[PDB]
């Protein structure tokens, strides 16, 4: 796996309501997280190229978040 | 701060770069930020799946529950690719 299943489990388990977790669930997340990271970095990069900069910076991620609906849950994590 | 509760930066960063042109740079700040966004994705999706397990008096989050939650929160574009991945894992 790209990302460690134990850390994924760890994150899932911080939620007080989570009980047992099927062993497939971290596996689904490892792949799903990849796809999320790819898609958010690519939308962030559109902003980076728009400013004709070559560095992806935090402000690009902030920008990508506002521009797509499925990312509302991230507006407090990265404001501006 | 504490990187115990986040996915490791070296895995996240290496994932960011493959999406990007070879000349791209990424701030250390962005790496760290993407670390937090992806960790929030897990919690967000897990919350929804846990809520549905709770409504159904079930105690285990299965793979299907994550996929169902992804669709509910608008990530349906991920769900078919994920099913295919999950089959390659089960076979």
């Amino acid at each position: 796996h790209s990302l460690p299943l134990a850390r994924i489990k760890k994150i899932m388990k911080a939620d007080e309501d989570v009980r047992m977790i099927s062993a497939e669930a971290p596996v689904v997340f490892a792949r799903a997280c990849e796809m999320f990271i790819l898609e958010l970095t690519l939308r962030s990069w559109n902003h980076t190229e728009e400013n004709k900069r070559r560095t992806l910076q935090k402000n690009d991620i902030a920008a990508a978040v506002t521009r797509t609906d499925i990312f509302d849950f991230l507006v407090d994590i990265v404001p501006r | 701060r504490e990187q115990d509760r986040f996915l490791p930066i070296a895995n996240v960063s290496r994932i960011m770069k493959k999406a990007l042109p070879a000349n791209a740079k990424i701030s250390k700040d962005a790496k760290e930020t993407m670390q937090e966004c992806v960790s929030e994705f897990i919690s967000f999706v897990t919350g929804e799946a846990s809520d549905k397990c709770q409504k159904e008096k079930r105690k285990t989050i299965n793979g299907d529950d994550l996929l169902w939650a992804m669709t509910t929160l608008g990530f349906e574009d991920y769900v078919e690719p994920l099913k295919v991945y999950l089959q390659r894992f089960r076979e």
